[PDB]
Protein backbone atom coordinates (compact mmCIF):
# COMPACT_ATOMS: atom_id res chain seq x y z
CA UNK A 1 0.00 0.00 0.00
CA UNK A 2 2.39 2.64 -1.40
CA UNK A 3 2.29 6.80 -1.09
CA UNK A 4 -0.38 7.65 -3.78
CA UNK A 5 -2.87 4.78 -2.40
CA UNK A 6 -2.88 6.89 0.67
CA UNK A 7 -3.53 10.45 -1.38
CA UNK A 8 -6.29 8.40 -3.12
CA UNK A 9 -8.03 7.19 -0.28
CA UNK A 10 -7.83 10.31 2.16
CA UNK A 11 -8.82 13.06 -0.87
CA UNK A 12 -11.55 10.26 -1.87
CA UNK A 13 -14.27 12.03 0.86
CA UNK A 14 -13.34 15.36 0.14
CA UNK A 15 -13.89 14.79 -3.35
CA UNK A 16 -17.19 13.26 -2.66
CA UNK A 17 -18.51 16.43 -0.79
CA UNK A 18 -16.99 18.45 -3.68
CA UNK A 19 -14.16 20.15 -1.02
CA UNK A 20 -11.92 20.24 -3.83
CA UNK A 21 -11.31 19.92 -7.58
CA UNK A 22 -11.88 16.44 -8.57
CA UNK A 23 -7.90 15.84 -9.37
CA UNK A 24 -7.22 16.98 -5.85
CA UNK A 25 -5.55 13.54 -5.37
CA UNK A 26 -3.37 13.63 -8.32
CA UNK A 27 -2.35 17.43 -7.57
CA UNK A 28 -1.13 16.50 -3.73
CA UNK A 29 0.75 13.60 -5.32
CA UNK A 30 2.89 15.61 -8.08
CA UNK A 31 3.33 18.75 -4.81
CA UNK A 32 4.44 16.12 -2.46
CA UNK A 33 7.37 15.04 -4.94
CA UNK A 34 8.44 18.10 -5.13
CA UNK A 35 7.58 19.53 -1.55
CA UNK A 36 7.64 16.85 0.86
CA UNK A 37 6.12 16.51 4.00
CA UNK A 38 7.40 14.10 6.43
CA UNK A 39 7.79 14.81 10.01
CA UNK A 40 9.73 13.19 12.23
CA UNK A 41 7.42 13.01 16.01
CA UNK A 42 8.67 11.46 18.97
CA UNK A 43 8.11 7.59 18.53
CA UNK A 44 6.52 7.67 15.35
CA UNK A 45 6.36 9.48 11.56
CA UNK A 46 3.84 11.65 10.35
CA UNK A 47 3.13 13.32 6.67
CA UNK A 48 0.51 16.31 6.04
CA UNK A 49 0.54 15.73 2.39
CA UNK A 50 -1.15 19.17 0.49
CA UNK A 51 -1.22 21.05 -2.74
CA UNK A 52 -2.15 24.56 -3.50
CA UNK A 53 -5.48 26.54 -1.99
CA UNK A 54 -6.53 27.30 -5.80
CA UNK A 55 -7.37 23.65 -5.86
CA UNK A 56 -9.68 23.87 -2.77
CA UNK A 57 -13.50 25.07 -2.85
CA UNK A 58 -13.84 24.52 1.08
CA UNK A 59 -11.76 23.80 4.13
CA UNK A 60 -11.24 20.04 4.81
CA UNK A 61 -9.11 17.94 6.92
CA UNK A 62 -8.89 13.73 6.17
CA UNK A 63 -6.99 11.49 8.52
CA UNK A 64 -4.96 8.43 8.14
CA UNK A 65 -3.90 5.64 10.81
CA UNK A 66 -1.56 3.59 8.93
CA UNK A 67 -1.27 0.19 10.17
CA UNK A 68 2.46 -0.63 9.01
CA UNK A 69 4.67 2.46 8.42
CA UNK A 70 5.13 3.97 5.04
CA UNK A 71 8.21 5.96 3.68
CA UNK A 72 7.62 9.83 3.07
CA UNK A 73 10.66 12.04 2.15
CA UNK A 74 11.17 14.68 4.80
CA UNK A 75 9.71 17.95 5.36
CA UNK A 76 13.44 18.60 6.41
CA UNK A 77 16.28 17.53 4.50
CA UNK A 78 17.47 13.91 5.80
CA UNK A 79 19.22 11.22 3.33
CA UNK A 80 16.31 8.71 4.66
CA UNK A 81 12.88 9.26 4.47
CA UNK A 82 10.52 9.28 7.44
CA UNK A 83 8.59 5.83 8.12
CA UNK A 84 5.04 7.44 8.52
CA UNK A 85 2.00 5.92 10.76
CA UNK A 86 -0.39 9.50 10.73
CA UNK A 87 -1.06 11.42 7.86
CA UNK A 88 -3.23 14.93 8.01
CA UNK A 89 -4.53 15.55 4.34
CA UNK A 90 -5.08 19.16 4.32
CA UNK A 91 -7.51 21.18 1.86
CA UNK A 92 -6.93 24.58 2.86
CA UNK A 93 -7.52 27.34 0.52
CA UNK A 94 -5.44 30.69 1.88
CA UNK A 95 -1.66 30.90 3.44
CA UNK A 96 -3.07 32.12 6.68
CA UNK A 97 -5.24 29.30 7.37
CA UNK A 98 -2.86 26.54 6.89
CA UNK A 99 -0.53 28.29 8.81
CA UNK A 100 -2.98 27.83 11.44
CA UNK A 101 -3.69 24.08 10.72
CA UNK A 102 0.20 23.49 10.87
CA UNK A 103 0.72 24.99 14.04
CA UNK A 104 -2.23 23.24 15.83
CA UNK A 105 -0.72 20.06 13.84
CA UNK A 106 2.29 20.68 15.03
CA UNK A 107 0.98 20.56 19.02
CA UNK A 108 -1.22 17.28 18.71
CA UNK A 109 1.98 15.33 17.17
CA UNK A 110 4.15 16.66 20.37
CA UNK A 111 1.20 15.52 22.46
CA UNK A 112 2.66 11.90 23.05
CA UNK A 113 -0.19 10.41 24.59
CA UNK A 114 -2.74 11.63 21.99
CA UNK A 115 -0.75 10.11 19.55
CA UNK A 116 -0.78 7.30 21.31
CA UNK A 117 -3.99 7.17 21.14
CA UNK A 118 -3.87 7.76 17.40
CA UNK A 119 -2.49 4.61 16.96
CA UNK A 120 -4.93 2.15 18.74
CA UNK A 121 -8.35 4.09 18.44
CA UNK A 122 -11.09 3.65 16.63
CA UNK A 123 -12.47 5.06 13.47
CA UNK A 124 -15.09 6.93 15.26
CA UNK A 125 -13.56 7.12 18.76
CA UNK A 126 -10.64 8.88 15.96
CA UNK A 127 -13.43 11.39 14.48
CA UNK A 128 -14.71 12.26 18.29
CA UNK A 129 -10.67 13.10 19.84
CA UNK A 130 -9.85 15.23 16.35
CA UNK A 131 -13.43 16.40 16.44
CA UNK A 132 -13.39 17.87 19.95
CA UNK A 133 -9.78 19.16 19.60
CA UNK A 134 -10.56 20.91 16.63
CA UNK A 135 -13.64 23.14 18.02
CA UNK A 136 -11.41 24.13 21.30
CA UNK A 137 -9.46 26.33 18.55
CA UNK A 138 -11.45 29.44 17.20
CA UNK A 139 -9.27 29.86 14.27
CA UNK A 140 -10.25 26.32 13.13
CA UNK A 141 -13.55 26.94 12.90
CA UNK A 142 -14.12 27.26 8.97
CA UNK A 143 -12.53 23.63 8.67
CA UNK A 144 -14.80 20.87 8.07
CA UNK A 145 -14.21 17.62 9.40
CA UNK A 146 -16.83 14.54 9.03
CA UNK A 147 -17.12 10.99 10.19
CA UNK A 148 -15.78 9.78 6.85
CA UNK A 149 -12.72 11.93 6.77
CA UNK A 150 -10.74 9.21 9.28
CA UNK A 151 -10.07 5.89 7.95
CA UNK A 152 -7.35 3.15 8.89
CA UNK A 153 -5.25 2.00 5.34
CA UNK A 154 -3.57 -1.60 5.08
CA UNK B 1 10.50 48.55 17.75
CA UNK B 2 13.41 47.19 15.36
CA UNK B 3 16.63 48.58 16.93
CA UNK B 4 19.79 48.63 14.67
CA UNK B 5 23.54 50.02 15.09
CA UNK B 6 23.80 52.52 12.66
CA UNK B 7 27.78 51.42 12.12
CA UNK B 8 29.85 48.45 12.19
CA UNK B 9 33.43 47.99 10.80
CA UNK B 10 35.33 44.79 9.68
CA UNK B 11 38.50 43.82 9.14
CA UNK B 12 39.32 42.78 4.96
CA UNK B 13 38.61 38.91 5.45
CA UNK B 14 37.33 38.94 8.68
CA UNK B 15 33.91 37.44 10.59
CA UNK B 16 31.46 40.65 11.21
CA UNK B 17 27.72 40.11 12.96
CA UNK B 18 25.19 42.28 12.42
CA UNK B 19 22.60 41.76 14.76
CA UNK B 20 18.56 43.87 15.21
CA UNK B 21 17.02 43.35 18.43
CA UNK B 22 12.93 44.03 18.96
CA UNK B 23 10.27 42.05 21.22
CA UNK B 24 8.67 40.72 17.78
CA UNK B 25 12.09 38.79 17.05
CA UNK B 26 11.47 36.38 20.02
CA UNK B 27 8.19 35.03 17.69
CA UNK B 28 9.23 36.22 13.89
CA UNK B 29 11.78 35.34 11.89
CA UNK B 30 14.17 38.10 10.18
CA UNK B 31 14.81 39.11 6.97
CA UNK B 32 18.23 40.77 5.79
CA UNK B 33 18.74 43.59 2.77
CA UNK B 34 22.16 44.71 1.48
CA UNK B 35 21.63 47.71 -0.17
CA UNK B 36 24.35 50.15 -1.80
CA UNK B 37 24.40 53.93 -2.83
CA UNK B 38 22.31 54.28 -5.44
CA UNK B 39 21.46 50.78 -5.71
CA UNK B 40 18.02 48.61 -4.93
CA UNK B 41 18.05 46.38 -1.80
CA UNK B 42 18.70 43.09 -2.49
CA UNK B 43 17.30 40.15 0.36
CA UNK B 44 20.32 38.11 1.43
CA UNK B 45 18.62 35.96 3.90
CA UNK B 46 15.18 35.20 4.77
CA UNK B 47 13.26 32.45 7.44
CA UNK B 48 15.51 30.61 9.74
CA UNK B 49 18.42 31.09 7.27
CA UNK B 50 18.09 30.60 3.58
CA UNK B 51 19.75 32.34 1.26
CA UNK B 52 18.28 33.23 -2.26
CA UNK B 53 20.25 31.87 -4.97
CA UNK B 54 23.09 33.96 -6.34
CA UNK B 55 24.13 35.45 -2.60
CA UNK B 56 26.93 34.11 -1.29
CA UNK B 57 27.53 32.02 1.33
CA UNK B 58 29.75 33.80 3.41
CA UNK B 59 26.54 35.25 5.12
CA UNK B 60 24.04 33.83 6.71
CA UNK B 61 21.66 34.20 9.26
CA UNK B 62 20.97 33.29 13.27
CA UNK B 63 18.79 34.55 16.01
CA UNK B 64 18.74 34.18 20.44
CA UNK B 65 15.84 35.83 22.15
CA UNK B 66 15.00 39.42 21.03
CA UNK B 67 17.53 39.38 18.79
CA UNK B 68 18.82 38.30 15.40
CA UNK B 69 21.95 38.52 13.38
CA UNK B 70 23.54 38.67 9.91
CA UNK B 71 27.20 37.11 9.89
CA UNK B 72 29.34 37.64 7.13
CA UNK B 73 32.40 35.63 7.24
CA UNK B 74 35.54 36.38 5.69
CA UNK B 75 34.50 40.44 4.61
CA UNK B 76 35.03 41.67 0.90
CA UNK B 77 35.28 45.10 -0.13
CA UNK B 78 32.03 44.52 -2.02
CA UNK B 79 30.16 44.02 1.12
CA UNK B 80 30.27 47.72 1.97
CA UNK B 81 27.01 48.55 2.28
CA UNK B 82 24.19 49.35 4.93
CA UNK B 83 22.36 46.22 6.20
CA UNK B 84 18.74 46.25 7.04
CA UNK B 85 16.51 43.67 9.07
CA UNK B 86 12.92 43.43 9.04
CA UNK B 87 10.22 41.64 11.17
CA UNK B 88 6.59 41.58 12.28
CA UNK B 89 5.70 43.83 14.60
CA UNK B 90 1.76 42.87 14.05
CA UNK B 91 0.92 45.56 16.60
CA UNK B 92 2.48 48.69 15.79
CA UNK B 93 2.41 51.13 13.44
CA UNK B 94 4.28 49.08 10.78
CA UNK B 95 3.27 45.52 9.83
CA UNK B 96 6.58 44.91 8.37
CA UNK B 97 8.85 46.80 10.37
CA UNK B 98 12.26 47.55 9.22
CA UNK B 99 15.57 48.27 11.57
CA UNK B 100 16.98 51.85 11.21
CA UNK B 101 20.07 49.87 9.26
CA UNK B 102 23.72 49.40 10.21
CA UNK B 103 26.81 51.21 7.63
CA UNK B 104 29.67 48.17 7.18
CA UNK B 105 32.78 49.36 6.57
CA UNK B 106 35.50 46.91 5.46
CA UNK B 107 38.75 48.23 7.10
CA UNK B 108 42.54 46.81 5.27
CA UNK B 109 41.85 48.35 2.14
CA UNK B 110 44.95 49.82 0.16
CA UNK B 111 45.50 53.57 1.96
CA UNK B 112 45.07 56.66 -0.74
CA UNK B 113 45.27 60.00 -0.05
CA UNK B 114 42.53 62.34 -1.73
CA UNK B 115 43.10 64.18 -5.23
CA UNK B 116 41.91 67.58 -4.64
CA UNK B 117 40.78 69.87 -7.08
CA UNK B 118 39.17 73.48 -6.58
CA UNK B 119 37.42 75.92 -9.75
CA UNK B 120 36.72 79.07 -9.09
CA UNK B 121 33.37 80.57 -10.21
CA UNK B 122 33.39 80.89 -13.72
CA UNK B 123 32.62 83.82 -15.80
CA UNK B 124 29.18 82.75 -17.29
CA UNK B 125 28.21 82.48 -13.59
CA UNK B 126 29.89 85.81 -12.17
CA UNK B 127 27.99 87.51 -15.17
CA UNK B 128 24.71 85.80 -14.34
CA UNK B 129 25.50 87.71 -10.94
CA UNK B 130 25.83 84.38 -9.06
CA UNK B 131 29.27 82.39 -7.89
CA UNK B 132 29.98 79.21 -6.40
CA UNK B 133 33.25 77.99 -5.46
CA UNK B 134 33.22 74.10 -6.43
CA UNK B 135 36.07 71.79 -4.60
CA UNK B 136 36.36 68.08 -6.05
CA UNK B 137 37.89 65.53 -3.62
CA UNK B 138 38.26 61.94 -5.24
CA UNK B 139 40.27 58.84 -5.01
CA UNK B 140 40.62 58.46 -0.85
CA UNK B 141 40.54 55.57 1.11
CA UNK B 142 39.48 55.56 4.41
CA UNK B 143 36.89 57.15 2.97
CA UNK B 144 36.56 59.89 5.76
CA UNK B 145 37.05 63.53 4.51
CA UNK B 146 37.24 66.64 6.44
CA UNK B 147 36.61 69.32 4.78
CA UNK B 148 37.47 73.71 5.86
CA UNK B 149 37.18 76.84 3.54
CA UNK B 150 39.22 80.10 4.21
CA UNK B 151 38.45 83.11 3.09
CA UNK B 152 42.21 84.81 2.33
CA UNK B 153 43.93 83.64 5.62
CA UNK B 154 40.55 83.21 7.69
CA UNK B 155 38.40 79.80 7.88
CA UNK B 156 34.67 80.73 6.67
CA UNK B 157 32.38 78.41 9.01
CA UNK B 158 28.57 79.09 6.91
CA UNK B 159 27.92 79.24 3.55
CA UNK B 160 28.87 75.78 2.55
CA UNK B 161 27.35 72.31 1.50
CA UNK B 162 29.41 68.98 1.65
CA UNK B 163 28.15 65.55 0.41
CA UNK B 164 29.18 62.61 2.46
CA UNK B 165 31.79 60.70 0.69
CA UNK B 166 30.66 57.67 -1.99
CA UNK B 167 32.16 55.07 -3.21
CA UNK B 168 33.40 55.21 -6.58
CA UNK B 169 33.80 52.12 -8.63
CA UNK B 170 37.78 51.25 -7.69
CA UNK B 171 36.68 51.32 -4.32
CA UNK B 172 38.02 54.60 -3.81
CA UNK B 173 35.91 57.62 -2.13
CA UNK B 174 34.67 60.99 -3.66
CA UNK B 175 32.84 63.85 -2.33
CA UNK B 176 32.37 67.55 -3.17
CA UNK B 177 32.27 70.42 -1.51
CA UNK B 178 30.86 74.13 -2.73
CA UNK B 179 31.29 77.61 -1.21
CA UNK B 180 28.26 79.94 -2.53
CA UNK B 181 29.35 84.39 -1.96
CA UNK B 182 28.34 86.88 -4.12
CA UNK B 183 30.39 88.09 -7.03
CA UNK B 184 31.43 91.37 -4.68
CA UNK B 185 32.90 88.86 -2.25
CA UNK B 186 34.61 86.96 -4.83
CA UNK B 187 36.27 90.17 -6.43
CA UNK B 188 36.97 92.08 -2.62
CA UNK B 189 39.06 88.97 -1.32
CA UNK B 190 42.21 87.97 -2.32
CA UNK B 191 41.85 84.20 -2.69
CA UNK B 192 39.60 81.63 -1.53
CA UNK B 193 41.13 78.54 -0.76
CA UNK B 194 39.71 74.66 0.03
CA UNK B 195 41.37 72.86 2.68
CA UNK B 196 40.88 68.83 2.80
CA UNK B 197 42.17 66.64 5.86
CA UNK B 198 42.17 63.05 5.30
CA UNK B 199 43.88 60.90 8.21
CA UNK B 200 45.59 64.07 9.93
CA UNK B 201 46.87 65.15 6.67
CA UNK B 202 46.04 68.20 4.64
CA UNK B 203 45.50 68.97 1.17
CA UNK B 204 44.82 72.97 0.36
CA UNK B 205 44.01 74.28 -3.02
CA UNK B 206 43.35 78.21 -3.64
CA UNK B 207 41.77 79.90 -6.12
CA UNK B 208 42.00 84.26 -6.45
CA UNK B 209 40.04 86.60 -8.46
CA UNK B 210 43.01 87.85 -10.07
CA UNK B 211 43.34 84.38 -12.24
CA UNK C 1 14.30 36.74 -15.24
CA UNK C 2 12.22 38.92 -12.86
CA UNK C 3 11.67 42.46 -14.18
CA UNK C 4 9.90 44.90 -12.02
CA UNK C 5 9.18 48.29 -13.38
CA UNK C 6 7.69 51.54 -11.32
CA UNK C 7 6.25 54.31 -12.59
CA UNK C 8 4.35 57.45 -12.54
CA UNK C 9 6.03 59.39 -9.79
CA UNK C 10 6.64 63.05 -10.01
CA UNK C 11 6.49 66.42 -7.89
CA UNK C 12 3.31 67.03 -6.56
CA UNK C 13 2.17 69.66 -4.08
CA UNK C 14 0.80 68.84 -0.77
CA UNK C 15 -2.75 67.83 -0.36
CA UNK C 16 -2.81 66.32 -4.28
CA UNK C 17 -3.06 62.56 -5.31
CA UNK C 18 -0.55 60.46 -7.58
CA UNK C 19 -1.10 57.05 -8.86
CA UNK C 20 2.03 54.73 -9.04
CA UNK C 21 2.13 51.60 -11.33
CA UNK C 22 4.44 48.65 -10.76
CA UNK C 23 5.01 46.54 -14.56
CA UNK C 24 5.55 42.61 -13.45
CA UNK C 25 6.91 39.97 -15.63
CA UNK C 26 9.20 36.98 -15.27
CA UNK C 27 7.01 35.33 -12.73
CA UNK C 28 3.59 34.49 -12.16
CA UNK C 29 1.80 37.59 -11.36
CA UNK C 30 -1.23 35.98 -9.73
CA UNK C 31 -0.02 34.09 -7.58
CA UNK C 32 2.50 36.79 -5.72
CA UNK C 33 1.65 38.75 -2.61
CA UNK C 34 3.02 42.21 -3.91
CA UNK C 35 4.40 45.37 -1.58
CA UNK C 36 5.73 48.76 -1.54
CA UNK C 37 8.18 49.65 0.41
CA UNK C 38 9.59 53.90 0.64
CA UNK C 39 12.76 55.04 1.25
CA UNK C 40 13.27 58.70 1.96
CA UNK C 41 16.64 60.48 0.94
CA UNK C 42 19.13 59.89 2.53
CA UNK C 43 17.04 57.50 5.30
CA UNK C 44 15.71 54.03 5.89
CA UNK C 45 13.72 51.62 4.54
CA UNK C 46 10.22 51.74 5.82
CA UNK C 47 6.93 49.30 4.43
CA UNK C 48 3.96 51.06 2.81
CA UNK C 49 1.61 48.57 2.29
CA UNK C 50 1.02 44.65 0.83
CA UNK C 51 -1.63 43.20 -1.18
CA UNK C 52 -2.12 39.32 -1.08
CA UNK C 53 -2.67 37.08 -3.84
CA UNK C 54 -6.32 36.67 -4.44
CA UNK C 55 -6.48 33.12 -3.58
CA UNK C 56 -5.19 34.01 -0.02
CA UNK C 57 -8.12 36.43 -0.59
CA UNK C 58 -6.51 39.90 -1.55
CA UNK C 59 -6.55 41.72 1.11
CA UNK C 60 -4.28 45.16 1.81
CA UNK C 61 -1.99 46.11 4.91
CA UNK C 62 -1.07 49.54 4.99
CA UNK C 63 1.14 51.13 7.65
CA UNK C 64 -0.22 53.38 9.91
CA UNK C 65 0.39 57.33 9.02
CA UNK C 66 -0.58 55.96 5.49
CA UNK C 67 -4.09 53.69 6.69
CA UNK C 68 -6.53 55.65 5.23
CA UNK C 69 -4.52 58.10 2.34
CA UNK C 70 -3.15 55.63 0.28
CA UNK C 71 -4.58 52.21 -1.56
CA UNK C 72 -3.26 49.57 -3.10
CA UNK C 73 -4.64 47.49 -6.20
CA UNK C 74 -3.57 45.05 -8.51
CA UNK C 75 -4.57 44.08 -12.44
CA UNK C 76 -3.62 40.19 -12.40
CA UNK C 77 -4.78 40.74 -16.14
CA UNK C 78 -1.77 43.35 -16.65
CA UNK C 79 0.66 42.05 -14.35
CA UNK C 80 0.78 45.54 -12.90
CA UNK C 81 0.58 46.61 -9.23
CA UNK C 82 -0.88 50.28 -8.29
CA UNK C 83 -0.39 52.64 -5.54
CA UNK C 84 -3.16 55.24 -4.94
CA UNK C 85 -2.03 58.23 -2.97
CA UNK C 86 -4.39 61.04 -1.75
CA UNK C 87 -4.31 63.17 0.28
CA UNK C 88 -0.26 63.32 0.17
CA UNK C 89 2.17 65.31 2.80
CA UNK C 90 5.65 66.50 2.37
CA UNK C 91 6.81 63.53 4.96
CA UNK C 92 5.67 61.18 2.13
CA UNK C 93 8.73 62.36 0.18
CA UNK C 94 10.71 59.12 -0.74
CA UNK C 95 11.71 56.88 -3.68
CA UNK C 96 8.87 54.12 -3.74
CA UNK C 97 9.47 50.27 -4.51
CA UNK C 98 7.86 47.34 -5.73
CA UNK C 99 8.65 44.40 -4.26
CA UNK C 100 7.83 40.82 -5.44
CA UNK C 101 6.52 39.04 -1.49
CA UNK C 102 7.40 35.93 -0.50
CA UNK C 103 6.18 34.04 2.41
CA UNK C 104 7.55 31.69 5.02
CA UNK C 105 6.69 29.50 7.74
CA UNK C 106 8.98 27.26 9.52
CA UNK C 107 7.07 24.38 11.23
CA UNK C 108 8.51 22.74 14.25
CA UNK C 109 9.50 26.79 15.10
CA UNK C 110 7.07 29.11 13.15
CA UNK C 111 4.47 31.29 14.46
CA UNK C 112 1.14 31.68 12.71
CA UNK C 113 1.16 33.15 10.00
CA UNK C 114 4.82 33.34 9.68
CA UNK C 115 6.96 35.95 8.07
CA UNK C 116 6.81 37.93 4.75
CA UNK C 117 10.37 39.00 2.80
CA UNK C 118 10.46 41.18 -0.37
CA UNK C 119 12.56 38.88 -2.66
CA UNK C 120 12.92 41.12 -6.00
CA UNK C 121 12.92 44.93 -6.05
CA UNK C 122 12.40 46.94 -9.44
CA UNK C 123 14.24 50.14 -9.50
CA UNK C 124 12.30 52.68 -7.72
CA UNK C 125 10.10 56.02 -9.04
CA UNK C 126 11.18 59.10 -7.40
CA UNK C 127 7.60 60.75 -5.64
CA UNK C 128 8.40 64.56 -4.40
CA UNK C 129 5.89 66.10 -2.34
CA UNK C 130 6.65 69.84 -1.72
CA UNK C 131 5.02 73.10 -2.38
CA UNK C 132 7.92 74.22 -4.50
CA UNK C 133 7.99 74.68 -8.51
CA UNK C 134 9.69 72.93 -11.24
CA UNK C 135 13.00 74.43 -11.55
CA UNK C 136 15.52 73.87 -14.18
CA UNK C 137 19.07 73.85 -13.98
CA UNK C 138 21.87 76.29 -15.16
CA UNK C 139 24.80 74.57 -16.40
CA UNK C 140 28.41 75.94 -15.85
CA UNK C 141 31.49 75.15 -17.14
CA UNK C 142 34.14 74.25 -14.85
CA UNK C 143 37.50 75.10 -16.80
CA UNK C 144 40.24 73.38 -16.61
CA UNK C 145 43.58 76.12 -16.38
CA UNK C 146 46.86 75.26 -14.76
CA UNK C 147 45.44 75.25 -11.55
CA UNK C 148 44.20 71.91 -12.63
CA UNK C 149 46.41 69.82 -15.18
CA UNK C 150 48.96 66.82 -12.79
CA UNK C 151 51.06 67.13 -15.52
CA UNK C 152 49.86 64.51 -18.23
CA UNK C 153 46.20 65.16 -16.99
CA UNK C 154 44.10 67.63 -16.66
CA UNK C 155 40.11 67.96 -14.69
CA UNK C 156 37.44 69.73 -16.34
CA UNK C 157 34.07 70.29 -15.41
CA UNK C 158 30.36 71.22 -15.20
CA UNK C 159 28.42 72.71 -12.79
CA UNK C 160 25.04 72.04 -12.29
CA UNK C 161 23.14 74.91 -10.09
CA UNK C 162 20.22 75.15 -8.71
CA UNK C 163 17.67 73.03 -10.06
CA UNK C 164 14.47 71.09 -8.72
CA UNK C 165 13.59 68.66 -8.07
CA UNK C 166 15.78 65.56 -8.56
CA UNK C 167 17.33 64.08 -10.76
CA UNK C 168 19.68 65.08 -13.02
CA UNK C 169 21.69 62.78 -15.53
CA UNK C 170 25.25 64.09 -17.03
CA UNK C 171 27.19 62.61 -19.68
CA UNK C 172 30.23 63.75 -21.71
CA UNK C 173 30.37 64.73 -26.19
CA UNK C 174 27.18 62.87 -26.28
CA UNK C 175 28.06 59.50 -24.20
CA UNK C 176 31.22 58.72 -26.60
CA UNK C 177 33.50 60.31 -23.36
CA UNK C 178 33.17 57.89 -20.64
CA UNK C 179 36.77 56.98 -18.70
CA UNK C 180 37.65 59.62 -16.27
CA UNK C 181 34.38 60.94 -16.14
CA UNK C 182 32.88 61.17 -12.26
CA UNK C 183 29.44 62.67 -11.57
CA UNK C 184 29.13 63.69 -8.37
CA UNK C 185 26.25 63.13 -5.82
CA UNK C 186 23.70 66.21 -5.60
CA UNK C 187 23.90 68.63 -2.73
CA UNK C 188 20.39 69.54 -1.66
CA UNK C 189 21.21 73.65 0.01
CA UNK C 190 19.07 75.22 2.57
CA UNK C 191 17.34 77.54 -0.45
CA UNK C 192 15.51 74.00 -1.46
CA UNK C 193 17.29 73.42 -4.22
CA UNK C 194 19.76 70.82 -5.91
CA UNK C 195 23.03 71.62 -7.14
CA UNK C 196 26.09 68.92 -8.69
CA UNK C 197 28.84 68.75 -10.47
CA UNK C 198 30.25 65.94 -12.82
CA UNK C 199 34.46 65.91 -13.87
CA UNK C 200 36.57 63.98 -16.17
CA UNK C 201 40.03 63.93 -16.14
CA UNK C 202 41.32 63.81 -20.03
CA UNK C 203 45.08 64.22 -21.25
CA UNK C 204 46.60 67.62 -21.26
CA UNK C 205 48.40 67.68 -24.67
CA UNK C 206 44.68 67.58 -25.92
CA UNK C 207 42.84 71.03 -24.38
CA UNK C 208 43.51 72.87 -27.43
CA UNK C 209 41.75 70.78 -29.56
CA UNK C 210 39.64 68.20 -28.33
CA UNK C 211 36.12 70.05 -27.99
CA UNK C 212 34.47 68.83 -24.85
CA UNK C 213 30.69 68.75 -24.02
CA UNK C 214 28.78 68.06 -20.78
CA UNK C 215 25.19 66.91 -21.79
CA UNK C 216 22.90 67.85 -18.59
CA UNK C 217 19.54 65.99 -18.48
CA UNK C 218 17.16 67.07 -16.58
CA UNK C 219 13.94 64.96 -17.29
CA UNK C 220 11.49 66.93 -14.36
CA UNK C 221 11.46 70.03 -16.76
CA UNK C 222 12.17 68.71 -19.82
CA UNK C 223 15.08 70.68 -20.55
CA UNK C 224 18.62 69.15 -21.88
CA UNK C 225 21.68 71.30 -21.69
CA UNK C 226 24.93 70.77 -24.05
CA UNK C 227 27.89 73.07 -22.11
CA UNK C 228 31.07 73.07 -24.12
CA UNK C 229 33.92 73.63 -21.60
CA UNK C 230 36.89 75.46 -23.00
CA UNK C 231 40.29 75.89 -21.62
CA UNK C 232 41.17 79.05 -19.82
CA UNK C 233 43.82 81.57 -20.99
CA UNK C 234 45.48 80.65 -17.66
Amino acid sequence: VTQEDIIRALASPLIKDGMVDEDFAEKVIEQESRYPTGLQAKGVGVAIPHTLGDYVRDNAISVGILDKPVNFEGWYQSPDPVPVRVVFMLAIRTWDDIVNVLNWIKDVILDEEFMKRLLTMSDEEIYRQIYTRISKAPQLSGIHFKREYVRHLG
Amino acid sequence: ELTQDPAVSVALGQTVRITCQGDSLRSYYASWYQQKPGQAPVLLIYGKNNRPSGVPDRFSGSSSGNTASLTITGAQAEDEADYYCNSRDSSGNHLWVFGGGTKLTVLGQPKAAPSVTLFPPSSEELQANKATLVCLISDFYPGAVTVAWKADSSPVKAGVETTTPSKQSNNKYAASSYLSLTPEQWKSHRSYSCQVTHEGSTVEKTVAPTE
Amino acid sequence: EVQLVESGGGLVKPGGSLRLSCAASGFTFSNAWMSWVRQAPGKGLEWVGRIKSKTEGGTTDYAAPVKGRFTISRDDSKNTLYLQMNSLKTEDTAVYYCARTGKYYDFWSGYPPGEEYFQDWGQGTLVTVSSASTKGPSVFPLAPSSKSTSGGTAALGCLVKDYFPEPVTVSWNSGALTSGVHTFPAVLQSSGLYSLSSVVTVPSSSLGTQTYICNVNHKPSNTKVDKRVEPKSC
